RNA sequence: AAAAAAAAA
């Protein structure tokens, strides 16, 4: 649900990287 | 143990009720609301006691915040030791919620670091505050937390994540 | 801006 971005990577959506 | 404390209820949350609620999870030892000892005003929480460990488990596992009388409730196995709630040690603090996100929400997001014992986004009559706590069993899954979580995009609105703070300690560090 | 919780048996 929730879906992370990483705005010092031009805001990519890492939600999966980050769940492992 | 098999006991759970349930907080964060509406004030006439009943013992029926939660018997109603917890009861599809397993067979039930008993359910207690705690008081205030004269007036009978509820305190606000309860403990629900499973005859099984595993039930208890599952109660906890997949029954947390779910709406009983319009308050989503909050589960914790029972640790009537307050002192881990005091220091806050392993407890975080989040802010700029995006209003789409609810407890459950939260929760399935941090876990991911570790074991949480308790967290909560704060809510009030319009919903969402945007803002929560989230306290790790240890305080190596808080680090991680907050070392990968901070200054992140969740739902498309950059929040703050970092240790957290009392009342009083805050309000020292600010002046 | 935003900084929880729990008084059993």
């Amino acid at each position: 649900t929730i879906r992370i971005r990483d705005p010092n990577q031009g805001g990519k959506d890492i939600t999966e990287e980050i769940m492992s | 143990m098999a006991s759970l404390y349930v907080g964060d209820l509406h004030p006439d949350v009943t013992e029926a009720m939660l018997y109603e609620k917890f009861s599809p999870a397993g067979p039930i030892l008993s359910i207690r609301v705690c008081r205030d000892m004269i007036t009978r005003r509820s305190l606000g929480y309860a403990y629900v006691n499973f005859q099984q460990p595993a039930d208890a488990e599952r109660a906890l596992d997949t029954m947390n915040f779910d709406v009983i009388k319009g308050k989503p409730v909050r589960i914790m196995w029972s640790q009537r030791d307050p002192s881990l709630r005091k220091s806050g040690v392993g407890n975080i603090f989040i802010k700029n919620l995006d209003k789409s996100i609810d407890n459950k929400a939260l929760y399935d997001t941090f876990s991911a670091f570790g074991n949480i014992l308790s967290c909560k986004v704060v809510c009030d009559e319009n919903g969402s505050k945007g803002y929560g706590f989230v306290h790790f069993e240890t305080q190596e899954a808080a680090e991680r937390a907050i070392e990968k979580m901070n200054g992140m995009l969740l739902n498309d609105r950059k929040v703050f994540v970092g240790r957290f703070k009392s009342r009083k300690e805050r309000e020292a560090e600010l002046g």
